């Protein structure tokens, strides 16, 4: 992927929505995160007020 | 918020390490529970639940 | 669970509402914007990540 | 302050609610951020009671 293009020379930066994580950081330096986000719930909103 | 260690220091990478390690083994998210929710004096879950 | 993430948004829209998926508040709150507008993020995030 | 005395040698580390902005990370070393926030609201609890 685009960590395995970094580490073998094949690109020089990465821009991308990439999880900052321990695995990748251990290999890459990781920029500050531009976007925070985290797990959350989908739901279908009803939509039922029939 | 981040941990700050001073320019050039033996212990600037080793910490920036051991914080992932600590968030993706869940102790981070158990420490922001712990002095949030858990020592939290909250009377309104037990005052708007009668 | 679902095999890949296409698979877990139409899940929902044809669950009537009996069925939530959990994914990346980034990509939750994208499909939310996108037609039909049948899927909508409630709650917050459960982990810091970026 | 906390920063102030990692540059004059006076702390070796500090760990403490600090925002990670510009101005700081370019005399001091930044670790990855170990819980995210934002601007939020604060109201008071709605009885009502009306």
């Amino acid at each position: 992927g685009m960590v395995g293009e970094l580490v073998y020379g094949k690109a020089d930066i990465a821009i991308a929505p990439l999880t900052i994580t321990l695995v990748r950081e251990e290999v890459i330096d990781f920029s500050k995160p531009f976007m925070s986000l985290g797990i959350s719930i989908m739901i279908k909103k009803p939509q039922k007020s029939k | 918020y981040g941990i700050a260690t001073p320019k050039g220091s033996s212990l600037g990478t080793p910490v920036n390490l051991a914080v992932l390690k600590l968030s993706e083994q869940g102790v981070l998210d158990k420490l922001k529970n712990k002095w949030w929710y858990d020592k939290g004096e909250c009377g309104a879950k037990d005052s708007g639940s009668k | 669970f679902v095999r890949t993430t296409a698979e877990g948004v139409a899940r929902v829209r044809k669950s009537k509402g009996k069925y939530a998926y959990l994914l990346e508040s980034t990509m939750n709150e994208y499909i939310e914007q996108r037609k039909p507008c049948d899927t909508m993020k409630v709650g917050g995030n459960l982990d810091s990540k970026g």
